[PDB]
């Protein structure tokens, strides 16, 4: 029988019915079968009214083309989630307590990360995630003492840091990265001491890599690669200094005498 | 000829030394080539 | 500078790397049905 003040959504129930595109309209409903899909692939789906959801745990991945949804209600029992993708520009803050729970979570996507502090033990208990895709982050603040209690992370952004101290044993005793990179970076004041504990690695980027020309300092790393320039590659073969090329001026290195 | 989608030609040469009037007689004219276009077609022209 | 990023990136993948990291060859084709006669659909079989 028919019952009105039901159901609040006209389109959603819409598509429900139609896009099935069901044998007739004689068939019985229910809830069990109806509930069969987890994952809505409705677009621009402006779903809000979430409340007492209780009675529908099947869902796990809510997506939601809708910018004006700023309400925290969707964050405040939704604990089953394992992707994230919200255009709520103005989050300046993030919902606590959601993490006592969370470990089905696979990869997520955090941009406009306006967060300039970071709590404590955020991701003390995010031991099981072995994967992490984060890209273009905007991560500015930088953390604090993260690395020595969690070996557990894989990809970080850390462009633009003036770190003069780099932390210990930050790529010695982490073993579980098998992908190191160190693509074209531009480090113009590297910390000393990186050369040393890298007798593991693999991946090499040396060409088109603007090093200094500090006298004496790498004087003696150009020597020795002059010395053995045959295991070295680069995109075009070429004298050995010229791919270490001089910062701005690019005149032969052969003609100052560096005073003792 | 384009019907049902196909594109038919029909030719022959007959050998009949006459002016300005069509030749009498008769002759059967022999298929060429078959094209599968199935496109519309209303007018056409010539390369003169 | 501020709100702003080069496009032009690599990751770097080279043939005499891991089986992980090299490049691979991949051909892809497309099925369907048209309002059409078909000209392309495969061999034939004879018998003596």
């Amino acid at each position: 029988t028919p019952i009105k003040q039901i159901f609040p959504d006209d389109a959603f129930a819409e598509t429900i019915k139609a896009n099935l595109k069901k044998k007739s309209v004689t068939d019985a409903v229910t809830q069990n079968e109806l509930n069969s899909i987890d994952q809505i692939y409705a677009p621009d789906s402006d779903i809000k009214s979430v409340q007492g959801i209780q009675y529908l745990p099947n869902v796990r991945s809510l997506k939601l083309r809708s910018n004006k949804l700023h309400d925290i209600s969707a964050l405040k029992e939704l604990t089953n989630l394992t992707f994230l993708f919200l255009n709520l520009n103005q989050l300046q803050s993030l919902p606590n307590g959601v993490f006592d729970k969370l470990t089905n979570l696979k990869e997520l996507v955090l941009v406009e990360n306006q967060l300039q502090s970071l709590p404590d033990g955020v991701f003390d208990k995010l031991t099981n995630l072995t994967l992490l895709h984060l890209m273009v982050n905007q991560l500015q603040s930088l953390p604090k003492g993260v690395f020595d209690k969690l070996t557990n992370l894989t990809e970080l952004d850390l462009s633009y840091n003036q770190l003069q101290s780099l932390p210990e044993g930050v790529f010695d005793k982490l073993t579980q990265l098998k992908d190191l990179r160190l693509y074209q970076n531009q480090l113009k004041s590297v910390p000393d001491g990186v050369f040393d504990r890298l007798t593991s690695l693999q991946y090499i980027w040396l060409h088109d890599n603007p090093w200094d020309c500090t006298c004496p300092g790498i004087r003696y790393l150009s020597e020795w690669i002059n010395k053995h320039s045959g295991v070295v590659r680069s995109f075009i073969p070429l004298w050995a200094p010229d791919s270490a090329k001089c910062s701005g001026s690019g005149k032969p290195v052969r003609s100052i005498i560096c005073p003792t | 000829k384009n019907i049902d989608g196909y594109f038919k030609i029909y030719s022959k040469h007959t050998p009949i030394n006459l002016v300005r009037d069509l030749p009498q007689g008769f002759s059967a004219l022999e298929p060429l080539v078959d094209l599968p276009i199935g496109i519309n077609i209303t007018r056409f022209q010539t390369l003169l | 500078g501020f709100n702003c990023y080069f496009p032009l990136q690599s990751y770097g993948f080279q043939p005499t790397n891991g089986v992980g990291y090299q490049p691979y060859r991949v051909v892809v084709l497309s099925f369907e049905l048209l309002h059409a006669p078909a000209t392309v659909c495969g061999p034939k079989k004879s018998t003596n």
